[PDB]
């Protein structure tokens, strides 16, 4: 997960409903060393499976209920930070300019 | 002897620094950049046992199967339901 | 080869705020 | 054969106050060997598997956890009696060399306390009874790097050596991938060959068959030019427009290393006597220990090799000036 | 925040490894390709 | 229940100084069913100065305490080492030596050069004494069989419960994982 | 312990020495009344 | 309970108007200092303070009480919370937002009933013995009325010794322990037995013996006389008790001089 | 409670170290179990 | 080889000593019944007639208290954990008479 | 700066001391040999070296 | 005892060196 509210989030106890988006698209998942187009000729993907794996700490529960109940205050709460931020935009260069 | 096994040979009792003579600490800490000594006192280091374990059931890897998915053309989204058990704290980064 | 070389009562960096080089931030 | 010592001119004064301080008795020396090992072997037949054992009730004041492995049985020594005649190969013996090459071949391991209860268990695990390591075909989805690991291996495994696992599983860091440790081996592999039952014509032309660098280059033999020319029948071509199917495989070497399996609650690793080891019921009574291993086979009998880690510290005390008094002792197995 | 990944796998961690399972591996290019230092073929005999 | 119990003996880790697990007199006990009312009225009775041995001299050598196996004894009720302070006579005058060193040629294969000694009586005990678990010869002086005068007869809670031996009295659970 | 292989099926057979030891008194003209004992290893049963 | 779950949560306005103003004592020249960013994120605090939502924290102040006396048990106080904070996260209101200061401001102060009840063990000492000396016979034994004052020194020993010494009423016979230990369970409704002696000049079972041995430290000339056995045996065990002080300061002394030793020229 | 902190501060972005706007409680949770579920890496600092 | 045995926690109030020795199952009888059927063997029982003949076997004994503490403990043998029979393997002086 | 005094042996101590064996003994396939190692008084002997 | 031995030689940095 690369996404710098959900990297390193540290969830508490409840239900979470989590989804995301897979692409398929050749040339933006896989990669040359001759650089054709894949999409071109054939070498496509598809998708028989996706599951989700996350392993929980076995941390003592006289210590997670403190914990759980400590970080639900409005002090005590997350607060994330990617490693390199900004609002990336492309400007077009004409051809020779 | 007269003193439980452990803190005789050193698995659980004190550091270094506590039970030497004060006379062999100050010498070692004294003498540590030409004749140290610090490779001939055991220091017992003791991992914490209470209040970071449970006795009672938990799991360490979970597989969640997606509920609902579109494939598309291009996309296949997958909506899951992530269940944090009660006392059980995730991160995410895992 | 001698080096010898000051300044060592520690560091500031000092609180309220705190240290430099980032962490983590281009 | 003469010894050699350096002294170091200590100049006396202070000599002999370091050398009657350390004669006293609180101020003690007292060394811990770094393996704290209580290694035993286990014979495993020509081409057998699931070698099981079995110990006595015993206590476990101080376990920390197993180190398991397996040895051709070519490479190592009696270990007694000294001159071993069975003993006739000499190259890098793994029991000593610290070079250890067969961790691709484990299966899965079980550990069973009284015969009744399984010992990482209390669910804490996926399959609960069987630290289950490689895990071929069958992945109802399980494997874990594209290899054939299992994932929550490599989340005993990472977590026991470098303690990560739990909260990211980072690239180890340096400073701890020391050469014989974890990361430092698992070479992932893998490969792709004609799936028999597809490609219609997996015609299995044998070793002493294939015709392909015709003959520019040896017979059957590193020998001279036999040759003629024609096409071939090298592999199935599994790379191009025409591509014959496929299968494929993935294996896991792990070389210069054992399995570690320690004996904390969480498998994570924060004092050098486990959180568990103290637990009163692994040292307030007597228990016993059956466990399983299973191992594919491999032809030339084998042996299996396995660490019982175990503190092994060792306190020093010399009051008479010119004597020295050595106590010795393993938590675990004492004997 | 693809980018900022390829920047702190960096920084917080090395590089040069690989850690197939999150298929970490720097894309590079042998640097005597890019500058061909090109010094000589030795060969005198 | 009964009365004149059969005492609860105490069991021994010669790890963690503290002691471990409890149980009834597992072996030593006569067995009376071949006798009549004669001496079965004399074992009981030698039971019972047997009970009353063990509560003097439990209430004779014991530490007074609150919990019968502690978890961490005081770092003042564990017998300590007090040695004696060390005396090294220091074999030399430093200031002789060096001086006649820099002068003459002295290169010097009591004294001869001066009559100065001095010994250099040090500390010999420790820095910080220490604290937990107790040996063998303070078990045997601490944890003296201990005489059940009634059983389990109360409310989960009061319960000699420092007696099985799967307790954690840090956290008042049973150990598991078994 | 440890001991040499042998071929046929063995039993170790350890003697664990204890106070065997026995009282008799007839007090009734005509009743044997004995108290057994045995220390380190006993089946003697508890008060009454 | 309170405090600490003020040293769980909140991390003042005073303090901070104190500083920025420079007004503390130690090191005034503290604020002025910091980058002129921090400067203008703590003066723009003490000129228009942000308001605050205590509910989360008062309510910690709840759980954290309940946890303590017992009821939510320590593991389940993060079920116990997120219920108790949804409920006062719907009815809330003024209402509920006041009722609880309330409870917060008094669970922590009406605790000395708490205290009591650990300080004259007036739970399971004296109700139960009130209760149990209510179990007895009729107050007026055959025999002797020293029966009385030993009654009222039971009562006395359960009054002056908070340690545990609980009386259960483990079915039909109520029982007297001599701490949490227990290693001293003697059967209250066994001294039906003594109802027998409670005047006089071998029957004592132990049990009856062990009552004695338990409360005849505070006895003084109160049961008196020869009143038989009770008296004396009353007298030789304060005797016998005196002996063994006596005898244990001996033993540690002669132990710190320095094997059975003392334990044979003692006993 | 939309809250009013002076924004910059209450995203931290130039307000208090992780050991001030942290209560004392968490931060003994955070800094006695560094070695094990590390929670460092979850807050910030505003440097 | 190598059979293992356990006591748990007993108080051994007037214990005296130990004795051990090896016998062969084949001419023990299952004691605690007569006429137990898987008994064949009709010569000499060691097991109750002290025609013990196997005692040549044992190689090591140790005698260990709460599984961490030997029994002769301080330094009272030549090899501290254990008592020693046979010492035929190897010797660097231990043994007696030829 | 280096310590002035008291740590330097100022007459004639060896480093680097050598000894031999005072007991030999040679089997078909080891080699046993015995050293009298004496530190000797005033002085003390680390065996990492 | 008329005197303390304590123990600084250690280097020197300036009224200095331990630790």
């Amino acid at each position: 997960q690369k996404f710098f509210a959900i990297k390193n989030l540290l969830l508490l106890p409840g239900s979470y409903t989590y989804e995301w988006n897979f692409r398929k698209d050749v040339n933006m998942i896989l990669q040359s060393s001759l650089g054709n187009d894949l999409r071109v000729d054939g070498a496509s993907v598809r998708f028989d499976s996706i599951n989700l794996y996350a392993n929980f700490f076995p941390m003592a529960h006289n210590t997670a209920s403190t914990l759980e109940a400590m970080l639900r205050n409005d002090t005590n709460d997350q607060s994330f930070n990617d490693y390199l931020c900004a609002a990336n935009m492309l400007y077009p260069i004409p051809s020779n300019a | 002897s007269m003193m439980p096994q452990w803190s005789y040979m050193h698995i659980a009792g004190q550091d270094a620094s506590e039970y030497l003579s004060p006379g062999l600490v100050q010498f070692a800490r004294a003498t540590d950049t030409y004749f140290s000594l610090g490779n001939k006192f055991r220091n017992p280091t003791v991992a914490p046992t209470h209040d970071v374990t449970t006795d009672r059931s938990q799991r360490l890897t979970l597989r969640f199967v997606p509920v609902d998915r579109e494939d598309t053309a291009y996309s296949y989204k997958v909506r899951f339901t992530l269940a944090v058990g009660d006392n059980r704290v995730l991160d995410m980064a895992s | 080869p001698r080096h010898g070389s000051r300044p060592f009562m520690g560091t500031w960096n000092e609180i309220g705020t705190s240290q430099l080089n980032g962490g983590a931030f281009s | 054969i003469n010894l050699y010592a350096n002294f170091f001119p200590m100049a006396h004064n202070t000599a002999s106050t370091l050398e009657a301080m350390l004669r006293n008795d609180t101020n003690d020396q007292s060394f811990n060997d770094y393996l704290c090992a209580a290694n035993m072997l286990y014979p495993i037949p020509s081409n057998a598997t699931s070698v099981p054992i079995s110990i006595p009730s015993r206590n476990w004041a101080a376990f920390r956890g197993w180190s398991f492995t397996r040895l051709k049985t070519k490479e190592t020594p009696s270990l007694g009696s000294g001159f071993d005649p069975y003993f006739t190969y000499s190259g890098s013996v793994p029991y000593l060399d610290g070079t250890f090459y067969l961790n691709h071949t484990f299966k899965k391991v079980s550990i069973m306390f009284d015969s009744s209860v399984s010992w990482p268990g209390n669910d804490r695990l996926l399959t609960p009874n069987e630290f289950e390591i490689k895990r071929t075909v069958d992945g109802e989805g399980y494997n874990v790097a594209q290899c054939n690991m299992t994932k929550d291996w490599f989340l005993i495994q990472m977590l026991s050596h470098y303690n990560i696992g739990y909260q990211g599983f980072y690239v180890p860091e340096s400073y701890k991938d020391r050469m014989y440790s974890f990361f430092r081996n698992f070479q992932p592999m893998s490969r792709q060959v004609v799936n028999t039952t597809t490609y219609k014509e997996y015609q299995n032309v044998t070793l002493p068959f294939q015709h392909n660098n015709s003959g520019f280059v040896g017979y059957m033999g590193p020998t001279m030019r036999e040759g003629q020319a024609y096409p071939a029948n090298y592999p199935y071509p599994l790379i191009g427009q025409t591509a014959v199917p496929s299968l494929t495989q993935k294996k896991f070497l792990c070389d210069r290393t054992m399995w570690r399996i320690p004996f904390s609650s969480n498998f994570m690793s924060m004092g050098a006597l486990t959180d568990l080891g103290q637990n009163m019921l692994y040292a307030n009574s007597a228990h016993a220990l059956d466990m399983t291993f299973e191992v594919d086979p491999m032809d030339e009998p084998t042996l299996l090799y396995v660490l019982f880690e175990v503190f092994d510290v060792v306190r020093i005390h010399q009051p008479h000036r010119g004597v020295i008094e050595a106590v010795y002792l393993r938590t675990p197995f004492s004997a | 925040t693809e980018l900022s990944y390829q920047l702190m796998l960096d920084a917080l961690g090395d590089r040069s490894r690989y850690f197939s399972m999150w298929n970490q591996a720097v894309d590079s290019y042998d640097p005597d390709v890019r500058i061909i230092e090109n010094h000589g073929v030795e060969d005198e005999l | 229940s009964k009365e004149i119990p059969t005492p609860y003996m105490w069991s021994y880790q010669p790890q963690m100084g503290l002691a471990a697990g409890a149980s009834q007199d597992y072996s030593s006990r006569m067995n009376w069913l071949s006798a009549g009312p004669h001496m079965i009225g004399r074992v009981n009775g030698i039971r019972a100065t047997r009970n009353q041995i063990l509560l003097e001299q439990a209430a004779l050598t014991s530490t007074p305490r609150s919990q019968l196996n502690p978890p961490n004894w005081p770092a003042a009720q564990v017998y300590q080492e007090n040695p004696a302070p060390t005396t090294v006579l220091l074999p030399r005058d430093a200031e002789a030596e060096v001086q006649m060193t820099n002068s003459g040629a002295q290169l010097a294969g009591r004294s001869s050069f001066t009559p100065r000694q001095a010994y250099l009586t040090l500390q010999s005990s420790s820095s910080q004494p220490r604290s937990g678990g107790i040996g063998t010869l303070q078990f045997v002086e601490e944890f003296v069989p201990s005489v059940y005068f009634n059983p389990f007869s109360g409310a989960p809670g009061l319960y000699p419960d420092d007696f099985i031996p799967n307790y954690d009295a840090v956290s008042e659970s049973v150990d598991g994982y078994d | 312990f440890e001991v040499d292989p042998m071929d046929e099926p063995t039993l170790l057979y350890v003697l664990f020495e204890v106070f065997d030891v026995v009282r008799i008194h007839q007090p009734h003209r005509g009743v044997i009344e004995a108290v057994y004992l045995r220390t380190p290893f006993s089946a003697g049963n508890a008060t009454t | 309970p309170a405090m600490l779950a003020a040293l769980q949560s909140q991390p003042d306005w005073a303090a901070a108007m104190d500083r920025i103003l420079a007004l503390t004592t130690r090191n005034p020249e503290a604020f002025r200092q910091q980058p002129q960013a921090n400067r203008f994120s703590a003066i723009l605090e003490a000129v228009v303070p942000s308001r605050t939502n205590p509910t989360h924290e008062k309510v910690l102040a709840i759980v954290n009480a309940l946890t303590e006396s017992k009821a939510i048990r320590k593991d389940e106080a993060g079920l116990i919370y997120n219920a108790l904070l949804e409920r006062v996260a719907r009815y809330n209101s003024t209402n509920v937002q006041a009722n609880l200061d309330r409870l917060t401001t008094d669970v922590r102060e009406a605790v000395a009933q708490r205290e009591r009840f650990m300080h004259d063990t007036n739970l399971g000492s004296q109700v139960a013995l009130n209760a149990f000396l209510s179990t007895l016979p009729a107050n007026v034994p055959r025999g002797q009325e020293d029966y009385v004052s030993f009654i009222s020194a039971l009562r006395l020993l359960v009054a002056e010794v908070p340690q545990s010494e609980v009386y259960q009423s483990g079915p039909d016979y109520f029982f007297q322990t001599s701490r949490q230990g227990l290693q001293t369970v003697n059967l209250t409704q066994a001294f039906k037995n003594l109802q027998g002696m409670w005047g006089v000049r071998s029957l004592l079972t132990p049990n009856t013996r062990l009552l004695l041995l338990l409360i005849a430290p505070f006895t003084n000339s109160s049961t008196i006389s020869r009143d038989s056995y009770l008296g004396h045996l009353i007298t030789l065990y304060r005797e016998a008790i005196g002996q063994t002080q006596v005898d244990e300061q001996t033993f540690q002394e002669i132990t710190s001089v320095s094997d059975t030793g003392s334990l044979e020229a003692t006993l | 409670t939309p809250s009013m902190m002076p924004q910059w501060s209450y995203m931290h972005i130039a307000g208090q170290d992780a050991s001030e706007y942290l209560s004392p409680g968490l931060v003994q949770f955070a800094r006695a179990t560094d070695t094990y579920f590390s929670l460092g890496n979850k807050f910030r600092n505003p440097t």
